[PDB]
């Protein structure tokens, strides 16, 4: 399929097919889940502990320049001086979303500044069937179609591959099924989005970005939908009645 | 000499020198990742000791990792001297075309890309960096990661690591333990062969 791609311009992914019913899990999620709760906050100039209580999951999908490859940016520079040790639970979880170049490595080294160890390499593949070229990063061997989310653990179902077709030129969306590959691993409610935008915005999540329009963050508010008795609930089961 | 030519020996106690430099270098080697093993691994100090840097001066490394060795690979490849620039994921199928740590199910399997030098004349760009391809044999490489690596180099010499009888592959020189004996066809290859082992013994 290889030769095929260097023949047709089509990527090898484009023939993948196919891309019991685990729907209780999917409800009980949904009950569980907290209101969405947003705040706008340039993350840069923001302190990263106002945002409390300390999180089970974190989600960081930060704005890098190769995503605007073709129309503010972050480097890694800037991202690796994120203190999110400073708000991450304990024991907790970080997807990292990477792209596709030297992230991969600065990537992993955030993950272990921060003090994770990078369990999962969750991979998101883009077809291109409804445009069979990209121009290339000067170190690049090999055209680019695919990103990388990169999942951390610190402390004591579903497959590793994301398979959408390639979003329009700027559009920065990264697929929504990440958020469902998450859900699914039932690893706590406190949830944190940075960088998310007002399309992000979700039950079960608390979103924080430069660019949205509108807040309605407290965190004396979002701390009450975990004080007891729900301090400790996975996600997954029941409400506390 | 681009026939097919491979050593039997153990990678650790040959004297890669011998070799000559190459283009491209692969390896696909036995991480000792996790506990167990079903064929015999190396160590984490063997595999930085390896002396991978004498066989390029320019040209692309292609390491497969797995497991915790996606972060050690990382660091025998920039210790042996080369910088990461792609990576390469085979996506598990069947016959069919449908997809076949503890957190996830794997479907995939991660090659790393390094750069030594400045490499000219390859024709990057040519492939993407995503292979699919049905799972002939349990830990078997796809043979499209061999069409990949003959469209961005044609033509050079390229030496594969710990590879087995079937990765055999003109243009190419297969080392590994599971090999039949010594077969080796390019003459500087076999007479800086004959100087350093006149015996015949590794
Ligand atoms: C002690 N020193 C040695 C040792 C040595 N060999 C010869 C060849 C060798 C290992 C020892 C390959 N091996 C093996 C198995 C699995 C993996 C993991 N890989 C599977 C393929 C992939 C999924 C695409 C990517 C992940 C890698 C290697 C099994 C085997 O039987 N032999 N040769 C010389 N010196």
């Amino acid at each position: 399929y290889c030769q095929h791609f260097v023949d047709t311009g089509h990527r090898p992914q484009n023939f993948i097919r196919d891309v019991e019913l685990i729907r209780l899990k999917d409800e009980l999620i949904a009950k569980s889940n907290t209101p969405p709760m947003y705040l706008q906050a340039d993350i840069e100039a923001f302190d990263i502990r106002e945002l409390t209580p300390k999180f089970d999951v974190i989600l960081l999908e930060p704005p890098l320049e190769e995503y605007y490859r073709e129309t503010k940016c972050w480097t890694w520079d800037d991202i690796m001086k994120l203190e999110i040790d400073e708000i991450a639970a304990p024991r907790s979880f970080i997807f990292l979303w990477c792209g596709s170049g030297e992230g991969l490595d600065l990537g992993r080294v955030c993950l272990r500044k921060w003090g994770y160890r990078r369990c999962e390499d969750i991979c998101w593949i883009k077809t291109n069937k409804n445009n069979p070229t990209k121009t290339l990063d000067p170190k690049a061997v090999f055209q680019r179609t695919k990103e990388h989310c990169l999942m951390g653990i610190k402390g004591t179902v579903d497959i590793d591959l994301i398979i959408t077709e390639e979003p329009e030129i700027g559009n920065i969306e990264k697929p929504v099924e990440i958020f469902h590959i998450i859900e699914h691993f039932c690893l706590g409610r406190r949830r944190l989005h940075l960088f998310g935008r007002d399309s992000t915005i979700r039950p079960g999540w608390l979103t924080v970005g430069p660019t949205l329009t509108n807040s309605n963050y407290n965190a004396e508010t979002y701390a009450s939908y975990f004080s007891a008795p729900n301090s400790y609930l996975t996600g997954c089961t029941e409400e506390i009645e | 000499l681009f026939p097919p030519q491979w050593i039997c020996c153990d990678i650790r106690y040959l004297d890669v020198s011998i070799l000559g430099k190459f283009a491209v270098v692969m390896a696909d080697p036995p991480w000792d990742i996790h506990m167990e093993l079903p064929y015999g691994t190396l160590t984490d100090d063997e595999m930085r000791r390896l002396n991978i840097p004498v066989l390029q001066d320019d040209g692309f490394l292609f390491l497969w990792v797995t497991g915790r060795a996606m972060e050690l690979g990382r660091e025998c490849l920039n210790l042996w001297g080369y910088e990461r620039v792609d990576e390469i994921i085979w996506v598990k199928t069947n016959q069919l075309q449908r997809i076949i740590g503890h957190w996830l199910n794997h479907g995939k399997e991660h090659c790393l890309v390094g750069v030594k030098g400045n490499p000219q004349g390859f024709n990057q760009g040519l492939d993407c960096d995503v292979i699919v391809a049905e799972v002939r044999s349990t830990s078997h490489k796809p043979d499209e990661i061999y069409g990949m690596i003959e469209r961005l180099s044609p033509g050079t010499r390229k030496i594969e690591l710990f590879g087995r009888p079937h990765n055999v592959q003109p243009n190419w020189i297969t080392l590994g333990n599971q090999l039949d004996g010594i077969h080796l066809l390019d003459p500087d290859v076999v007479a800086r062969f004959k100087q350093r082992y006149p015996d015949g013994i590794i």
